[PDB]
Formats: structure tokens, sequence, C-alpha cells
């Protein structure tokens, strides 16, 4: 059911609370995600913020996250043109 | 010169004590053991950190939750 | 009992008409006749005039309109057909729950004419069992026959028939009835059976009895035994029949009260259920 | 189909392994295993208390094998 | 296998409580043999956090602790082979 | 008076017990029970009503169906569970 | 007719409450009250009218000054309710608060002034106008419950001609609830 | 051998980082990358959870301990566009 | 054959007669109910599951001085996987 | 080592207002 969510700007939450947001382009049988141009978000998440939307964020780029530390994933935005 | 599977087969019915990884212990008679070494105890008591809280009857401890088992 | 209760709280005080008063006075006679039906509706008491009840398997020996009305009230809304249907579905469910344990490929719902439930002259099939392997069958034996002699033959399709009867006092022996009707329907010409081998279970609703005499295969004896036990214990249609009979008889059997709030029963007072002390 | 890890360059070399309960150890690896088990000869403790206790021939399971840093030249 | 009964539970509104205390309630649309729950129009409430509604979610079966089905779930007809 | 102890299952079982919350050759477990599409066990009267409705080919009316649905909703609400207002008003 | 009027008032109080607030179990203190209660509650068969072997000392509420004055000054019949536990639901459970309330009621039924003086360990503590019981801490309420249990045991020993060291916790719980040993 | 496994196998000999489950992150140049996420790297800087950072001429992280694998942007487009 | 003689037979005997059993998981929660279906991976599907655990006010007064309470929740039909389940015991 | 407790549908076949053959449908 992930084939309709390939190369999309999705947000995947890890098992430690440090979620990632990026282009979920490649998956595996062991739920290994390959997120290109992905950013990190652990403390705050941007949803109608009053003070700061991007707080405590770290740039990651291309991250190959294993499925042992993965909990869930959800789409956050539409895929870009490039 | 004693493999753990005949040791668990011979301890079926004898009063032993299976200590789990969470710190609890089940003290009673073992029923059977599968290939994944799952624990089945009858007429056992649940001891939390060495303090017994009461008998349970027929208890089943999973494979990836038990730590050790000593024949009492 | 409940003397002077009736269906309308006995409607004792009223401005009722004299005819209505006569009917109310005759109602206890209806209760008495219903109570003593098994011993007065028998052919020994009345010779001739053996007429079956409408859409019901009960025969009325002697024109007793009181008993006719009482029995019609008890068996209202095709209760006989519903009872037979409930019994057959329960037996099929029991057999499906224990299908592979006795080497049965499957069970079958035979097309049954409505009258079959109350058809005494002839009969038909109720349940058909299909097998993956051959069933060796034994010689006929009763439900209580612990020792059975094996017959030297096998089969693939096995029939089960259910016959409900309303036995009077002289003919309330369920075993004799089951044996006679099995030996009659099998060797009958207006009754067609899928196979010569099968089992016929006769159930006496008037006395709550049950017995089977047909041909049996190994493993079916205990299954049928506990099936009959559970179906006499918890059938919905049979329970409705019993409740209707109790209401017609006005048998308000006394019942005990709940346990009082002692020193060992107060612990349920703090549960999720709302309880109050007055 | 249990392929063993590439532990040929770390064989006969003094390396430091990390145990998953926040522990450390140091010793010379004398082989490999398909279940990532490491046999370490002359294994010192080198715990978080600051004292190193040599044991000798020890075996470590692959479930607690966190990291392995080759202190010697590989 | 009980995974085949969860795989046939598509287009059903159920809840799933994870190992971190996050409970996600939504209409499950896809479930594999590894309990990969792909649901649409769900709402997830984390432990000591505000609930968030998402149009699509893909929760893994490894981090899923327990499930919760309503009273209109035919478990007597879905647990058969 | 026994609280729920951490990493222990005997305390919850003791609290639930104190609260009152508790031939071929074979032994066939012939179990017959009445259930509904909702999965709840049915009373014999309810089972007989369902059987009669299915046999007669006609179900209950709209008003009876609405009353049954309201009763089921009320039962579900009651089984899922004014002192503070009485304390604040006093 | 008085028992029928009381059963009709209980049925009207049950019917005035909604279905979410209506109880499913009724405990009758008097043995001659459950028989009309089955007649007066024929519209609600889901309630259980059960008896009670331990009689709760409900006269201790009438022996109190506030509830006694509210009962005496009421010239018109009303259904004004109250809370027996003021803030004992957020500090302790429902079983221990009911046990402490039953022990306080048994101590007040054994003696009015002695239990009134033992209920307040200090002369500076006072109760809220919205409450009934005086607001104390956990150790203060435990000491007051122990003093009330000791006074109830002394009254049971002086009344039933028994010793003080012959009743366990279950016997004290049965004597506080009203059961007979 | 999946497509992230083929991406991690093709990431050998380049600058990559491995974030472990304990909190330590080791960024360096990978040398060996197996199908079971076993990463043997050389000349990597490792930073623990306490904030200190050290350097190592050789390191070997297992597959279960490695929580995340930060890959460079050279192989993020090709040949991983048809997947 | 071997399905009624292993360690999971207590999970099979309580699911055959629909008996009530209590399972303590890894999250210190005791779920009591009648197990409707089981599997090889202990994926127990039960009906009318009462989950009882211990709860805390988490410093409601500001000095972290409170007593834990026995919290309870009810579920109509639950499907708990065998990964988080630690122990199980039938009712005596 | 699993066990499932499922009830019996016992499909209750129609008696009244069928308009077809007298015998019950399968």
């Amino acid at each position: 059911k992930m084939l309709q969510h390939i190369d999309y700007r999705m947000r995947c939450i890890l098992q430690d609370g440090r979620i990632f947001i990026g282009t979920f382009k490649a998956f595996d049988k062991h739920m290994n995600l390959i997120l290109c141009d992905c950013d990190e978000f652990r403390k705050i998440k941007p949803k109608n913020s009053k003070q700061a939307e991007r707080e405590e964020k770290r740039v990651l780029g291309l991250v190959l996250l294993r499925g042992e530390n993965l909990v869930s994933m959800t789409v956050e935005g539409p895929p870009p043109k490039d | 010169p004693l493999n753990p599977k005949p040791f668990l087969n011979g301890l079926t019915g004898k009063p032993v004590m299976v200590k789990l990884k969470w710190g609890m212990e089940y003290k009673g008679y073992l029923v059977s053991v599968d290939g994944y070494m799952n624990m089945q105890l009858a007429n056992t008591e649940e001891y939390i950190d060495g303090a017994l809280s009461g008998h349970l009857g027929e208890v089943l401890i999973r494979c990836n939750n038990v730590l050790y088992i000593r024949g009492v | 009992w409940e003397k002077a209760s009736g269906f309308e709280e006995s409607m004792k005080w009223k401005k009722l008409t004299n005819a209505q008063r006569s009917g109310l006075n005759q109602i206890p006679n209806r209760r008495f006749t219903l109570w003593w039906s098994p011993t007065i509706n028998r052919a020994n008491v009345y010779v001739g005039f053996q007429v079956q009840l409408d859409l019901t398997g009960i025969f009325m020996h002697g024109k007793i309109p009181t008993l006719k009305i009482s029995l019609i009230q008890i068996f209202r809304a095709h209760l006989w057909q519903k009872i037979h249907e409930s019994i057959v579905m329960d037996l099929c469910q029991v057999f499906d729950q224990e299908l592979d344990a006795l080497e049965i490929e499957t069970v079958q719902k035979e097309t049954i004419h409505p009258r079959k439930s109350y058809k005494m002259n002839s009969s038909c099939a109720d349940i058909l069992l299909f097998a993956s392997y051959k069933w060796n069958v034994s010689r006929p034996s009763l439900l209580a026959d612990s020792k059975d002699v094996m017959d030297s033959t096998t089969t693939q399709k096995y029939w089960i028939d259910i016959q409900l009867r309303w036995g009077d006092y002289d003919s309330h022996d369920i075993e004799r009835y089951a044996r006679a009707k099995f030996l009659d329907y099998t060797t009958d010409n207006m009754s067609i059976y899928p196979s010569p081998t099968g089992v016929l279970i006769a159930i006496d609703l008037a006395y709550n009895l049950h017995s089977a005499y047909g041909n049996w295969f190994p493993g079916s004896k205990p299954l049928i035994q506990q099936a009959m036990a559970k179906i006499m214990k918890a059938n919905p249609a049979l329970y409705v029949l019993r409740e209707r009979i109790r209401k017609g008889l006005q048998l308000y059997s006394s019942e005990p009260t709940e346990p009082y709030l002692s020193s060992q029963n107060y612990g349920e007072l703090f549960s999720n259920q709302i309880i109050w002390f007055v | 189909k249990a392929h063993p890890p590439e532990l040929k360059k770390f064989m006969d070399k003094k390396l430091s392994l990390k145990l998953n309960g926040g522990r450390h150890v140091q010793g010379i690896l004398r082989g490999f295993d398909p279940f990532m088990n490491l046999v370490i000869d002359e294994c010192v403790e080198m715990a978080t208390s600051g004292q190193q206790n040599n044991i000798g021939m020890v075996v470590i399971r692959g479930n607690s094998i966190i990291m392995l840093e080759a202190l010697e030249r590989v | 296998k009980l995974v085949r009964f969860l795989m046939k539970l598509s287009h059903e509104t159920v809840t799933i409580e994870l190992k971190n205390g996050t409970q996600v309630h939504g209409t499950i649309t896809g479930v594999d043999v590894s309990m990969n729950t792909h649901l649409k129009a769900v709402k997830m409430t984390l432990k000591n956090r505000e609930p968030v509604q998402l149009e699509t979610l893909s929760i893994r079966g490894n981090n899923i602790r327990y499930f919760i089905l309503p009273d209109s779930l035919p478990l007597d007809t879905l647990l058969v082979d | 008076e026994e609280p729920i102890v951490n990493r222990g299952l005997a305390a919850a079982l003791l609290l639930c017990q104190n609260k009152g919350l508790l031939k071929d050759g074979y032994k066939p477990d012939v179990k017959i029970e009445y259930v509904d599409e909702t999965g709840r066990k049915l009373t014999p009267k309810e089972a007989f009503r369902q059987l009669s409705h299915r046999f007669h080919g006609k179900g209950s009316g709209k008003m009876k169906t609405e009353r049954r649905m309201k009763k089921l909703d009320e039962e579900a609400l009651l089984k899922k569970m004014l002192g503070t207002v009485a304390l604040l008003q006093e | 007719l008085a028992k029928w009027k009381t059963a009709e008032e209980v049925a009207a109080l049950i019917r005035s409450l909604p279905v979410e607030e209506q109880p499913k179990q009724i405990i009758v203190t008097r043995k001659g009250m459950l028989d009309p209660l089955e007649v007066h509650l024929l519209d609600f068969p889901n309630i259980v009218i059960k008896g009670s072997e331990l009689q709760l000392p409900f006269q201790a509420c009438l022996k109190v000054e506030k509830f006694g004055d509210l009962i005496l000054k009421a010239t018109e019949p009303q259904m004004v309710l109250f809370n027996l536990y003021d803030d004992w639901l957020k500090t302790i459970s429902s079983y221990t608060a009911f046990s402490r309330l039953i022990l306080i009621l048994r101590a007040l039924h054994v003696n009015n002034d002695r239990a009134k003086v033992i209920l307040k360990p200090d002369k500076t503590t006072i109760t809220e106008p919205h409450h009934i019981w005086p607001t104390l801490t956990d150790e203060e309420w435990i000491k007051v419950e122990v003093q009330l249990k000791d006074l109830i045991l002394a009254d049971y020993g002086k009344k039933n001609n028994v010793n003080v060291a012959s009743l366990t916790q279950s016997e004290i719980r049965d004597i506080i609830l009203g059961m007979e040993i | 051998i999946g497509v992230p496994i083929k991406v991690l196998h093709e990431a050998e000999g380049h600058i990559v980082t491995c974030e472990t489950n304990t909190g330590e992150v080791y960024r360096g140049k990978l040398i060996e990358a197996e199908d079971n996420m076993n990463c043997q790297m050389s000349n990597i800087t490792v930073t623990y959870r306490d904030g200190r950072v050290a350097q190592l001429e050789q390191v070997y992280i297992r597959g279960s301990k490695i929580r995340f694998l930060i890959l460079p942007d050279m192989l993020k487009n090709a040949p991983m566009l048809k997947s | 054959e071997e399905f009624n003689t292993g360690p999971l037979s207590v999970l099979t005997q309580s699911v055959k007669n629909n008996t009530q059993v209590l399972i303590n998981c890894r999250n210190n929660k005791k779920l009591l109910g009648r197990v409707k279906a089981f599997d090889r991976h202990c994926n127990m599907v039960l009906e009318n599951v009462k989950e009882m655990w211990t709860e805390v006010p988490k410093s409601g007064k500001g000095k972290k001085k409170s007593k834990p309470v026995n919290k309870d929740r009810y579920i109509s039909k639950m499907f708990l996987r065998g990964d988080s389940v630690i122990v199980v015991l039938r009712n005596p | 080592a699993y066990a499932i407790n499922v009830s019996q549908k016992r499909k209750y076949r129609q008696y009244m207002n069928r308009k077809g053959g007298f015998n019950r449908p399968l």
C-alpha cells in the first residue's frame, strides 16, 4: 500500500521521538526508508505555531532509516517538481 | 554433559522457579516447553523482586520475556 | 401455582358482564384440563376420534374443546416448525464444530417440507453428512446402548432425522417410539431416504425425552449424546415452549432472593455498577 | 543464508567493543561468527568505574554488539 | 495465523495503541502479513501530547502494542479459514 | 486495599477477586451458544425472537427497531462507566 | 400505607434521575422494605432489590447538627442531596473513604460528644460550609480513624461483655458496617 | 537485497554518517557495507550523547545498533529515481 | 496433535471454553477477558477486555506526594499482538 | 497451539411468504 506514497513529502515518526520529514522515495521489505532532502523534528512540530514553526530542527538530507526503529509514517505535503 | 532441552524435559512436573527478564519469578511445577522455550507453570506463585504476592494457577510466560529457570 | 391470576391479572374487580364472569370462572377449568392432558388425552380414555391438531403433531383423543384451545395457545405461531428448525440448526452447528474429528467432509441442509415437522405417517431426511473417507457403520442400537455390534458395511452419505412427538401417559416411552419409527420409515414406501444407513432421533416435548435407534458410526455416539444434552438444556425454541406451558399452567414456582450485604459481599459495592443503599 | 560479517581485518588485533548495556571491553579478536559473536583473548574489563580487570578468553554475543573500534592498525 | 484475519479487516474504523502510548484511531485500508497498517483519515493522540488528524498513515506492526475494534466487528465470521 | 503493583499480575487478579469481577475414542466438546451479528451473547428469548423473525420472513417495525437501537445505545453507554455539582452547590 | 409511600418515593427518586444516573442494585437496610420495593419498581426490571445483613448506622447523620437541623427545619418535603465524602475521592479510593465514613458513623452512633471531640484533634481545625467532614491530612485522618476504631471496640467490649483483644480487622469491619459476629 | 540495501551497498567509499540507537553518531568514510546494515568505516569522527567528539581510524557498527544511515546527495537521485 | 500439549495450551484451553484470563503486558497493564482467538505468535483476539493498571496524579499538589490509583478501561473487542505480551494466566 | 471459539450461524430459513417450492431452500 506504500506504492501510492512513493517519492512524497512524508513525515515518519521514529521509535525515539525524533521524527523525519522528507521525500520517502524508496522502501524495503524490512520497512527501511530512504528519505531524500529530509529534515529532523524532535521537540516541536509546525502546526499553527505562534512563536516558531521550525524549532530544534537539524538538516539530514538523504537518510536511510532502518525499520527496527520505525513506528509510523504519514504524508505531510505534496511532492515537488524536481 | 547436559543439554538444556533434556534438562527442561526432565524438570517438567518438578517444582522449579523461572525468573523473567522484568525481575518477576514464577515458582511452581513446569508443564511443557516448546522449541522457542516458552514457559508453562502449574500451581505456581508470582514473586515480585523476591516477595510473593499470591498464587496464579496456570501461568504462561513467553519466549522473549523469561531470563532463567532454576530447578528448586 | 398462581390461583386466580390468568392473562389479565384475573380481572376480579370490574363491571363485567355475566357471560364474562362465566368465562373467568371457566378459565381455572382450562388450567386443570391443561394440567391433566397427558392422562386424559390418551386413546385408553377415549376410543376413536383420533384427530391431529392443526399444523401440529399432537393428536386429540376425544373432542375436548378446552384442551384444544389450551394447546393452540401453547403452540401459537407455528411453534412446532420453529422447534424442529431450531433443533436441526443446533445439531448442524454442533456437527460443523466437530467436523474433522470424525472424518466428515461436510453437512447438508435437506429441502424439508414444512409439514415434515408434524408429519407422522411418513418422514424425510433432515441432515446429510458427506465423507472424505469410508464410514464403517454399526448395527442399530439405542442412545443408551453402550455396547454396539459393528455391521460389516460402509457408506459415504449418512442421514439424520429428527422426529418430535407429544406422548400421552401410556405412550411416553421415547425409546420404543424411536425404534418403531426407525424400523417403519426405513422400510416404508412413502418415505424416501438418501441412504439405508442413518440415525433417527425422537424427542418427546410433553415429557422432555430423547432417544436414537438408527445406524451409528464410531465417534458419533458421544457427539450425539452431548448434542442432545446441550439441546435439551439450552434450546431457545424449547425454552419458549417450556415458558408457554408454564404460563398456561400458571405454575409460579417460588424463587430465592439475592444475598444480603454481609462482611464478605460488600467488596462488590465499589465496582463499576452503580449501587445504592436505602 | 546467515552471512558472517567482514571481521577478517579485525582478526588478531586489539580492538574495543561496546556492549549494549552501556558497557565497553577491549581485547584481541580470535575469529568471527555468523551470529556476530566475538571471541576476545586477553579481554580487559575497562568499565565506567575506571578500573580495568583482565579476564582472558571471553565470548560476546551479537545481540549486544553495538560498535567495534580497531585500536590497532588494520 | 491471526495476521490473515487482520488482513481481511479493511475498510473498518478501529483504533491501535502503540508501544509508546500513541493511540491512532481511523479507517484501516490495508494490512499485510507483517501487520503493516495503512489507514486513511485517522487521528493519532500521542502520550502526553495533543491529538493530530492525518489524511493517511502507515503504522508498522512491530511498534503496534494492541488494537481496539467496535462492537460491530463480525469476529465469528472473519476468524475462519 | 491492595493497589496495582508495578511488574506484577497477582495484585490485579487479587483486586478483581476482591471486587467480584470474576468407537473411535474422543470427548467432543459440543458447545452450542446463541450470538448475534454484534457478537454479544443473546438471551433465550432474544434468540427465539430472532429465529421467529427469520422464519416468518418479516422483521420488526421501524418503531421497534428504533426502540431496540436506543436501548442498545443506552446499554453501551451505561456499561462504559453528579457528585461534583452536588458538592459545589452545597 | 407508609411503607408503600416510602417505596413510591424511592421509585420517584429513581425515575427522576436519568438512565445514566439510575442505579442497578438497591440495598434495603430494613427487611420489611424490599417487598414493596419490588412492587414499586416494576417499570425498571434491570435493578436488583437485595437485602442487607449489615445495618448501616444512618441515625448518626440525623444525630449531626447540620443535617439534623436541615431535617427538622424543613417544613416542606424535598429531595436535597449531599456528599458524604467532601474531598476523599481525589486523595483516596472509594472503598477506604466509605470505610472511614462507616467507622465515623459507628463512632457517632456509639457516642455523640465523644466522637464529636475525637473527630477534631485540634481546636483550630474547622469544616467548610460546603463540606460535612472536617478537612484533615492523611495522618490526621488515619489517627482519627484509629481513635474511632478504638472507641468502637471499647464500646463493643463494654456492651457485649467481651474483651478488647478478641476481634480482628474483619470483625471490626463487620461491627462498623453493622453485621453480627 | 532491497533498494535501500542497494543504496547502502553503493554508498561505500563515500562520506556518510551512522546514527546509533544509543545516541552516538559517527560520520566518516565507509569502507565495507553488507546487506545486514553492517558498516565498517575508516577515519570517522564519533560524537556521543554527552557532547564530546573523538576521532577513530577504524570503526565497525552493526546492523541492529545503527538506527539511521545518513547518505550523501550524490546517489539520492540516480539510479534511485525509478523506484 | 501437539497443539493441545505445548506451553500455549493454557492459551488454548481458555480460548476453547471461552474462559476468562488475565494477561500482563510489558507496559504494566493487566488485560482481563475471554480470549476468542489465538495464534502461534500469541496474537490474542479477545472480547470485552478490561484493562486495569496503576495511575498517578503526577504531582497534583506540587510536591510529588500522592498515592497511585487502580485505573480501569473497557474495550468491546481487542486484538493484542504477542510481541508486547509478557505473561498470561487463567482465572482459578 | 491455537484455539478459536466461534458460534454457529445456524442460518434460519424462511417459512412464511416464500411463493416458491414447498420444501426449504438449501
